[PDB]
């Protein structure tokens, strides 16, 4: 005889359907970025600002426990931690405090 | 059409070249052919469909973040609302795009395979029985010099 | 950490070649467009019928 | 496929049982079968489509609402610039959907039919006239007994 | 389906009248047909096909720009964020249907020949070798008044 088929395969691959789920398949490709590295990384070729247990407010009012910048720095975005409570030691208002930082970002 | 998973019931194993092909018993190899042709198009044709799913979504440089102070509530939730919005909609046309998709994808393999049953039973005629299982009886088992000239679709009478 | 990115995400960075994400919503870069979705899987190849 | 009003001109109303199936005349009961399988197969795939459109929208809470006093004017039009902005996309995108997939829709029968009079055809051979409007000529007329077995597809010689 | 480029190879460049039709050699007129059906038709779902892609889009009057001062930054990123997210949908949106569709369109007259190449081969029947190239030697070389009316589909045994 003469037969005409195709290709099948050891996959486990499983895909959706919209006139079937879970159809499983020979061969498939990703379209979602489901993980993440874990680390802050250079964008833009700079590296960010980071404050540390300082916020915006305490680095460039110099609050004591902020650490002054040495040289000059360029960065393309600021990284702030959870506990970066190191802000106005002196309390007070701030005015447009966020407005200040979008413009510093 | 009807031609995967309908009266070609099953699949075969045994081909690690490609994708559509042949399988002949006749007086010599029993093994299976790829047809570099009905394939190496077929992947033309995908991996150029994966490809502009993938990059014809240009964007932009953004940083999506937005601080409010508690007199700015309303702010606060029109940007929560644009990006929902935006979530919203990606996340129903991304994953009804997929589903879309590939039933079409699955399509181009049927409408390729039953063209190329189309190529032999539409070129061998009244040369063979034409078993519906989508597999030929030879009338003269054609050898290993004959039967590859049928990959090229080339008889005689 | 010394990696360079297109996209950073307050949990860390990402490969951003494919056209949707759903690491975090609010990210900085050119991004994949945020999904709420957890599988987007697309079809290749044919469907395994070995038995 | 040319299946549906093409060859097969106008369709039947008396099968109260399913939406695809056969009608045979021979030598007692007139009327019309159900194939359980190429219809609960089509049912399975169809409630499984609406039930995808339905449910792969997800939403959250939202208050779509926002006041703005006389001296925010452009938060105003900003606000509403979003609203007309979602309101024109799902407007378009349902619309053409809507649009797109009843096509899809209606070729999904062209496909069926054609494969089940060629799950036929392609089984029966030359024990009948193929005539052009979806229908063959028996030349032994099967009783009730056989032609319940062509349902199922099995045949001898 | 295969018709398209498959067994019908190249196309015909005669044909000033329409988009699918026929060419006969029998003994008398060596010209091309048109088939004011199988084409009207197609004309008719074409332009409806393009006219819905046109005006399903209502858009109302909108003014995109906004003006902000030095101290509403946010804003204006929060305004641009806006502008960047509809680009992003409708130029993603766009591509791919113009993409999609244009092969549904393609496939459209791959149907249509397919089934007027059916509309005769499946009414001829057996007075005809069936060539693969997707034309009929035929038996009796009908002259014009028997050829137009096989356009009507309309012969005898
Ligand atoms: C930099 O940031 C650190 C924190 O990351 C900050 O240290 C914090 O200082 C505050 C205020 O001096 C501390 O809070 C006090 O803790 C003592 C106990 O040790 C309490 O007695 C204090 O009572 C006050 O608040 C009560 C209500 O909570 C009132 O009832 C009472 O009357 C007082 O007002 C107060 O809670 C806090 O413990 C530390 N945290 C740490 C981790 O050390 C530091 O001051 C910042 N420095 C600068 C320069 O910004
Ligand atoms: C601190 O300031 C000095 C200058 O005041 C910075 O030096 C600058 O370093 C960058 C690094 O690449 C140089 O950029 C290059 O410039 C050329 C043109 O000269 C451009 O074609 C390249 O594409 C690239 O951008 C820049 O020229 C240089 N400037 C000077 C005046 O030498 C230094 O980078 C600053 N420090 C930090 C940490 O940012």
């Amino acid at each position: 005889t003469i037969c005409i088929g195709y290709h099948a395969n050891n996959s486990t691959d499983t895909v959706d359907t919209v006139l079937e789920k879970n159809v499983t398949v020979t061969h498939s490709v990703n379209l979602l970025e489901d993980s993440h590295n874990g680390k802050l990384c250079r964008l833009k070729g700079k590296a960010p600002l980071q404050l540390g247990n300082c916020n915006i407010a305490g680095w460039v009012l110099g609050n004591p426990e902020c650490e002054s910048l040495l040289s000059n720095r360029s960065w393309s975005y600021i990284a702030e931690t959870p506990n970066s409570e190191n802000g106005t030691c002196y309390p007070g208002d701030f005015a447009d405090y966020e407005e200040l930082r979008e413009q510093l970002s | 059409f009807g031609a995967i998973a309908g009266f070609i019931e099953g699949g075969w194993t045994g081909m690690m070249d490609g994708w559509y092909g042949y399988h002949h018993q006749n007086e010599q190899g029993s093994g299976y052919a790829a047809d570099q042709k009905s394939t190496q198009n077929a992947i033309n044709g995908i991996t150029n469909k994966v490809n502009s799913v993938i990059e014809k979504m240009n964007t932009q440089f953004t940083a999506v973040g937005k601080e409010f102070n508690k007199l700015e509530k309303r702010m606060e939730n029109l940007n929560k609302k644009v990006d929902d919005g935006f979530m919203d909609i990606w996340t129903y046309n991304a994953e009804l795009l997929v589903l879309l998709e590939n039933e079409r994808t699955l399509d181009f393999h049927d409408s390729n395979v039953k063209n190329l049953y189309e190529k032999v039973k539409n070129q061998l005629r009244n040369n063979a029985k034409e078993l519906g299982n989508g597999c030929f009886e030879f009338y003269h088992k054609c050898d290993n010099e004959c039967m590859e000239s049928v990959k090229n679709g080339t008889y005689d009478y | 950490d010394e990696c360079d990115t297109k996209c950073q995400t307050p949990q860390g960075a990402i490969n951003s070649s494919l056209p949707f994400q759903n690491i975090h919503p609010v990210t900085i870069g050119e991004c994949p467009k945020y999904v709420r979705s957890t599988k987007l899987r697309m079809v290749t190849g044919l469907r395994n019928i070995p038995s």
